[PDB]
């Protein structure tokens, strides 16, 4: 990793890049989620920006996945209750 | 020495006070790394007070900037000396001249970027010859104050130690003269008081054996500050009068 | 006193068959330049061939 | 068909330095072998310098001894410059005793049966009284390069000097044109070294060429253990010999040593030959140690 | 600590000593040691790094790797005086700082000192990589001028390289590419400044994002072809065809940034610095007492 | 003396019937022999322990022999200077030590003196076992180890049961 | 109230390393940047490696042209010293030494020295040559110094080149540097701004008492002042979390930094911000007046 | 309320 | 957590509400021991 | 590498024999043995330690020095020689 130019080419604000990559790295580090790109024993920050460069992560997809994996948890709870 | 000087080195060396200028000329009788003995010539000599002079040189001691103010004898034995002449070179002197740094083979060329703005690039031939190897001296003090629950203890007899806690100390806490230490060993072992409480009915046999009545103690020993090596060259012990001198004092 | 560190080439990371990038590690301090210079002068100055 | 260099003339013009001569060389190889052998000779040659000194009445190296007009530090520098050859040892301890007014030269060392001083006029210090005598022990050892004191002493009486294990001083090659042998465009490589007397010049050029040709030498879960012992191609007796010790997998056979199996009479003489035939493939009985069963590749999923 | 040069660096990384690295990264090393399972309690880890055993240096190279640090020169006047690097560990006690970056800090090497700061949290590591990284500060915010301009040794190496003289070895010979131009310079058959027809292939990107190759014979020198081996694809050959002082190399990097963007300009700034240092070393450009030529007409004017 | 040598020995709750002077010598060795290993002097040790005061001393041996090995503890011709008073074989001591032996391990008594107190407890428990040496006796197991069960018994003595 | 004072003198021996400051006597400073091996040094066509490689570009801007005349005259001095060492190592009688030392001491215009060795009597001349064999010292007074032609005539007495410049080979490539370079002897000084007196690092040390911030200095194990202009330089980027932990977590807030230390040794990488305690000190100092400062909502 | 924190201050100013 | 910082004058009731006890004696500490 | 390698194939007991004064101990420890006209430590090894202890020429500190020397087991080990020479000590 040297430059983050295409990670700004795909998220034009350059400040939303930091929020999206921090949200992604916090999901990968403590929450225990797998990286969507195969790593090379990089740290979670570079893996976050490496997922940004592929395009498969931004704030839209992160909100989609948090709503679907919150509805999945509450659906599992409701089907366990009733 | 300076290969390219101005001839002003002898005025700065002799007219300062780091060299041992001869007072009355004559013939040297005994040169040593400690002292120098001049036998005064008869055409310079008092009738009474028969007179052969002794110059006690100042060996390795601390300057103010933690350098090493040394004096080396530069005269041979049996050698004539004149009135107003150097006998012992001082720090950064040589034969009565003034040698601050050292003179080295220099070339002016750009060499692969390692001397970019103002930097200097030095061969290992310089460090192998031990020619900039300066000698520094640090003074570390340790006082035995007077507080509550009683006075302090310097006697190496303290707890929370290891063979590595006092394997270089003598039988009375103070490190040896000559023990080459590392960064973070113990030089002076010092224990102070903590809680008073009272006597316990558990260590009765042990209290009969030693006769100690403290029994719990703390730890405030002097240590080498973290980073510096060295070799302990000189230990001073000053005692306020009335206090028991221990065996090393 | 004679047994140095003796290397072996750890990878040959190559682009297409008439170009390559060959590394060597570990070499004793100061021997990277003497082997690079020896192999460079031998290859660049005197090789057998036809043209 | 390159012409090969052979040493022709070793002109020992003085006692320290000599001029070895290589001839013939094709054009281009002069500067190549010259720079290469210069850099090897300056880099790493076996020298014989000094490591430890123990003056008798001296605690630390910053003290002064009664009756010698130099400090103990200056005595350590003058002993650091000592040029000495050793012959059949790793390290050696030399002994010095001297008493009386005058210099303590380097020829006052009680020489052993193999140590040889190469410059006996070397001054160490100057004794300066009628009864004032030094008596020291010097430790001289082999080495390579520059090993200072900060990298590498147990009593307080030892003194560590730096160790410049390096015999040569100045290596200068001068390539020049070559005469007959009936062919032009040939070169002569004339190397003037500068030794301190501890290394023969042909030995120096031979060790340098050996080091460089040594550097160009660089380019000039087991499936048998996881399988059962009965699954082996050998007969059932070879499997039963190991299985008598309650072993079902060959990994258990690899967990135990062959010496431990040979100390039990459950295995036979033909079973030893079968075990050797199985170990010839080097998949089992290679003297390994496992955790109990599982390697990392043998993981539970 | 005191700074020093270290010109082998890429301009996103700086040298940082091992002793400072083991002191600044004590909690990360503690966390790494507790993760592996080598020790148990925190005390054990503090004894391990107080003793500095053989296994904590691998731990240290595994906490450094992608973790930027903020280097800071002590009179910080504008925002280019705090820049974030990646550490490369140094046997030594001096911060090795990439030379081009010095013109941003107003840092010479006459005894200067710099402070290192560690971004602890994760948002701060991302701010150091995405806003404050030294590759991201290549233009001064006061204007449009590049701040990673090559300062002093490297412009001498270029000005001696891309120049010419009216006779040298290999005057007016013809060369089939820049690769054999460097091969003729290294073998000892031509000179670094000897005018020569070469055949160079400059890529002009005249379409909409498509690079079109045009190859031709330029009457140029040997040094201009050797420097053409380092120029990226899109720039024309006439950026190196002149003599390349300091204003010309500054507008070379500026035209590279305006055409090819950021990543070729970072890698091309590094290749400029490397080839400037290397041919300034090969130049042997001293200064003598005879170089300051007194005018013969000076005494009659006086 | 430290004006306290007839009281700490006579505590005497748990070590009255246990050796008082030996416990005094052991506490002295802890306050001393702890982190100094004394020296490498390969000789026979002898501690001399007092019961009335509690304090102790450390003597070296000389170990009368007809041999030369263990040379700091090494005959009859040398006993002729003692007018042949030494016999072959004895451990006759003829040396001592100079006030050192762990001028360390002072306050630290939660591992040193506590360690020696634990050793004295173990010694007294083995003495309790020595008064019966084996018998039909019951216990109540407290810990559940692998292929062995640890049993608590009365007067703080314990046992274990093997699985075979 | 003191019983006894023990003073112990440690004697460190500090050698040289990349980071020390050396300088000549004309203003040519510099941090020594790389301690090369012997082989890599540019040597000349005699064999001797040069010891120090300076940078030429400091001369025309920083106008100290005196160091190049000092370099040429130092090379002249060492040329005379090498010729004395050659005439003495060959065990030559005192006549040839007397001849050469007399020629090296006359050598100039109307000068002040005017020595003659005919009154030294064949034993002092050997000891004077024993002292001159490592070079011949030369005085050059301040504004009445040695002109260029005298340096040239003294470089002609030794067999050195007239222009002062020797052609030098390379150590790495072993091939010649073009356009021959200037070598000589310069008298360089080590300054006591060393690098293992300035280097310092702190993870977590002691904290001050009145404002819960780290202590200042090196002897007190302290942290570097993240001053006001650095706060401006981080406002000037968009770095917001870096500044928040740079002045709340890493510096002041005590519960924040213990939460931070637990979170770092557990791998978490997260900050619980809180409030600077020194802002509460500001509230107590303004509130200790008649002023009623609060925190609304 | 300028840099990365401008989104945080947008959020806090929106949620009043 | 909190919006704006408000500054105003301090009423004597407000200063008695800040306080936890009237400081009478000027005697700082004991100075011969450790107690206040 | 083949060319460069083909261009280089035309190139590629002492403690008893030592004197008593040569011991690391002081001159008094050597002089104690030397008072009985002994110059080599082999002569000290030829005589028993009991025979040396039956002579008052050795002192109390000399006995400790002799013990320190015999701790290395190179001398005073109770041996018997022919007169001087072992077989390895042969005349050539």
């Amino acid at each position: 990793r040297v430059t983050v130019q295409d990670a700004v080419e795909k998220i034009g604000n350059r400040f939303d890049l930091v929020l999206v990559a921090a949200r992604r790295a916090r999901q990968m580090q403590v929450g225990g989620k797998d990286p969507l790109v195969p790593e090379e024993n990089d740290k979670t920050t570079v893996i976050a920006l490496r997922e940004i460069e592929e395009g498969l992560i931004n704030n839209q997809i992160l909100d989609v996945r948090e709503r679907q994996e919150q509805q999945e948890q509450e659906a599992a709870e409701l089907q366990a209750v009733t | 020495k300076p290969l390219v000087g101005t001839g002003m080195e002898r005025a700065v060396a002799v007219d300062s006070g780091v060299t041992a200028v001869a007072k009355r000329g004559g013939v040297v009788q005994y040169v040593d790394a400690s002292r120098i003995v001049i036998k005064v010539n008869e055409d310079e000599m008092y009738p009474g007070e028969a007179g052969i002079d002794i110059y006690n040189l100042t060996k390795y001691t601390r300057s103010n900037q933690n350098t090493c103010i040394n004096q080396m004898p530069c005269v041979s034995l049996g050698e004539p000396v004149e009135r107003g002449d150097v006998l012992a070179d001082g720090p950064s002197t040589d034969l009565g001249e003034l040698a601050l740094g050292q003179n080295m083979r220099v070339a002016f060329m750009p060499w692969n970027g390692y001397n970019f703005e103002d930097s200097i690039l030095v061969s290992e031939r310089v460090v192998q010859e031990d020619r900039f190897t300066t000698i520094h001296i640090q003074e570390l003090a340790c006082v035995s104050r007077d507080t509550k629950l009683g006075p302090e203890e310097i006697t190496a007899d303290i707890p929370n130690v290891g063979e590595a806690a006092l394997s270089k100390l003598d039988e009375s806490g103070i490190v040896y003269i000559g023990a080459e230490v590392t960064g973070g060993d113990i030089l002076v072992g010092k224990v102070t008081p903590k809680g008073e409480t009272q006597l316990t009915p558990e260590e009765k046999l042990l209290r009969a054996i030693f006769g100690e009545k403290a029994s719990d103690v703390k730890d405030s020993s002097l240590r080498v500050p973290n980073g510096v090596s060295g070799t302990v060259i000189d230990v001073q012990v000053f005692t306020r009068d009335g206090v028991e001198k221990d065996k090393r004092a | 006193v004679t047994e140095f560190l003796k290397p072996r080439l750890v990878d040959i990371e190559q682009v297409s068959s008439t170009h390559a990038k060959v590394t060597l590690e570990p070499l004793e301090r100061g021997f990277g330049h003497t082997l690079g210079n020896a192999l460079r002068r031998i290859l660049l100055s005197s090789m057998p061939g036809c043209a | 068909e390159f012409l090969k260099p052979r040493l022709v003339d070793i002109e020992q013009v003085s006692s320290t330095h000599a001029k070895v001569t290589l001839e013939p060389l094709e054009r281009g190889f002069g500067h190549t072998l010259g720079n290469a052998l210069r850099r090897i000779l300056l880099s790493s040659m076996p020298g014989c310098a000094v490591t430890e000194v123990e003056i008798d009445g001296v605690l630390h190296e910053y003290s002064t001894k009664e009756g010698v007009q130099e400090d103990i530090l200056e005595i350590l520098l003058n002993l650091k410059g000592l040029a000495v050859r050793v012959q059949g040892k790793d390290e050696v301890i030399l002994t010095l005793n001297k008493s009386g007014i005058g210099p303590v030269t380097a020829a006052d060392i009680t020489h052993d049966g193999d140590v040889e001083i190469v410059k006996p006029q070397h001054v160490i210090c100057h004794l300066t009284d009628e009864n004032a005598s030094i008596s020291m022990r010097i430790k001289v050892q082999r080495g390579r390069g520059y090993v200072p004191a900060s990298t590498r002493e147990r009593p307080i009486g030892r003194l560590l000097v730096d160790a410049c294990y390096s015999p040569v001083e100045r290596i200068a090659y001068n390539v020049e044109a070559a005469r007959v042998e009936q062919r032009t465009d040939l070169d002569k490589l004339v190397i003037e070294m500068e030794t301190n007397g501890t290394i023969d010049p042909e030995e120096a050029i031979r060790r340098a060429a050996t080091i460089l040709a040594e550097q160009l030498e660089a380019f000039v879960f087991d499936p048998i253990l996881l399988r059962p012992v009965d699954d082996l191609e050998l007969t059932v007796r070879s499997a039963n010999c190991l299985k008598a010790e309650a072993i079902h997998y060959i990994g258990d056979l690899v967990q135990r040593t062959e010496v431990e199996l040979l100390k039990t009479p459950n295995l036979g003489k033909k079973s030893l030959t079968e075990i050797k035939d199985v170990l010839a493939s080097r998949g089992l009985s290679l003297g390994m140690r496992l955790e109990n069963w599982p390697p990392a590749s043998i993981a539970d999923e | 600590s005191v700074i020093t040069v270290g010109p082998y660096l890429r301009l996103h990384q700086c040298g940082l000593p091992k002793k400072m690295a083991l002191e600044l990264f004590k909690p990360f090393i503690y966390g790494k040691l507790e993760l592996r399972g080598l020790a148990t309690t925190i005390k054990a880890a503090k004894k391990m790094v107080e003793r500095e055993e053989a296994v904590v240096w691998d731990i240290l190279d595994e906490v450094i790797r992608e973790h930027p640090v903020l280097l800071n020169r002590a009179p910080t006047l504008h925002r280019l005086g705090i820049q974030a690097f990646e550490p490369v560990l140094i046997e030594g006690k001096a911060i090795q700082l990439h030379p081009l970056v010095c013109a941003a800090y107003n840092a010479d090497f006459d005894g200067d000192q710099m402070a290192v700061h560690v971004p602890l949290t994760l948002e701060a590591q991302l701010e150091a990589r995405a806003l404050m990284m030294s590759t991201n500060n290549i233009l001064s915010p006061a204007n449009g001028e590049p701040i990673i301009v090559p300062s002093q040794d490297v412009v001498l190496g270029l000005y001696y390289m891309t120049r010419d003289c009216v006779n040298a070895k290999g005057e007016g010979m013809v060369l089939t590419g820049p690769k054999e131009a460097e091969r003729l310079y290294r073998s000892g058959l031509a000179s670094l400044h000897a005018r020569v027809k070469v055949r160079i292939t400059e890529y002009e990107k005249d379409a909409n994002g498509e690079l079109v190759a045009k190859t031709s014979l330029k009457d140029t020198t040997v040094g201009r072809a050797i420097l053409w081996m380092i120029v990226p694809k899109g720039l024309p050959y006439s950026i190196v065809n002149q003599a390349l002082g300091k204003k010309a190399i500054s507008k070379m990097l500026n035209t590279c940034y305006r055409i090819l963007g950021l990543k070729p300009t970072v890698i091309f700034a590094d290749q400029i610095m490397y080839t400037g240092f290397a041919y300034a070393a090969r130049s042997g450009a001293s200064v003598g007492i005879d170089d300051m030529v007194i005018p013969e007409k000076k005494h009659e004017i006086i | 003396m430290n004006k306290e040598i007839l009281a700490v020995v006579e505590a005497v709750s748990n070590e009255k019937a246990l050796p008082r002077e030996k416990i005094f010598e052991a506490l002295e060795s802890a306050l001393a022999t702890a982190t100094k290993k004394k020296y490498e002097q390969e000789i026979d040790v002898r501690v001399q322990i007092d019961r009335k005061s509690g304090d102790f001393d450390t003597f070296r041996r000389w170990l009368v022999v007809d041999e030369v090995t263990q040379p700091t503890k090494e005959t009859l011709e040398a006993a002729r200077y003692e007018d042949e008073s030494l016999n072959l074989g004895d451990y006759v001591e003829d040396q001592i030590e100079s006030v050192t032996f762990d001028r360390i391990t002072t306050q630290t008594a939660k591992q040193v003196i506590v360690q020696k107190v634990r050793e004295a407890e173990r010694a007294m428990v083995v003495d309790q076992f020595r008064e019966h040496e084996g018998e039909i006796i019951t216990g109540v197991v407290k810990k559940v180890n692998r292929d062995n069960i640890s049993l608590d018994l009365g007067n703080n003595a314990e046992a274990v049961i093997l699985r075979e | 109230g003191v019983l006894k004072i023990v003073k112990v003198y440690l004697a460190v021996k500090r050698r040289i390393q990349p980071g020390d400051k050396m300088a000549g006597r004309h203003g040519n400073k510099g941090v020594i940047s790389k301690i090369n091996p012997i082989e890599d040094m540019p040597y000349d066509e005699n064999g001797t490696p040069v010891d120090i490689v300076l940078n030429p570009l400091g001369v025309p801007s920083r106008m100290n042209i005196g160091q190049i005349l000092e370099t040429h005259l130092g090379m002249a001095a060492k040329g005379i010293g090498d010729k004395i060492n050659a005439m003495l190592k060959q065990q030559q009688e005192v006549a040839k030494l007397r001849e050469f030392i007399q020629r090296a001491y006359d050598l100039g215009a109307d000068v002040r020295q005017k020595v003659d060795l005919s009154t030294f009597s064949d034993e002092e001349v050997m000891r004077l040559a024993e002292n001159l064999r490592k070079g011949m010292p030369i005085a050059t007074p301040v504004f009445d110094g040695a002109k260029e032609a005298e340096i040239k005539e003294l470089l002609k007495l030794g067999d050195l080149p007239t222009s002062g410049q020797i052609r030098l080979y390379d150590g790495r490539t072993g091939e010649q540097f073009e356009r021959p370079v200037t070598v000589g002897y310069m008298y360089m000084l080590k300054l006591n701004h060393l690098v293992d007196d300035k280097m310092h690092a702190r993870s977590t040390g002691s904290y001050s008492l009145v404002t819960q911030q780290p202590l200042g200095g090196k002897a007190q194990f302290g942290g570097q002042r993240f001053g006001e202009m650095e706060v401006w330089a981080l406002e000037a980027y968009g770095a917001a979390y870096t500044l928040q932990e740079m002045l709340t977590v890493k510096s002041d807030d005590v519960n924040g930094r213990t939460k931070m230390y637990k979170n770092i040794v557990d791998g978490n990488h997260q900050m619980e911000p809180g409030m600077p305690e020194s802002f509460n000190v500001l509230l107590k100092e303004i509130r200790s007046l008649g002023i009623n400062i609060e925190l609304e909502d | 309320p300028a840099g990365t924190g401008y989104a945080y201050h947008q959020d806090r100013m929106r949620r009043r | 957590e909190f919006d704006a910082i408000k500054i105003a004058l301090a009423s004597p009731d407000m200063i008695r509400s800040w306080s936890f006890g009237e400081v009478k004696k000027p005697e700082t500490i004991n100075y011969r021991t450790f107690k206040p």
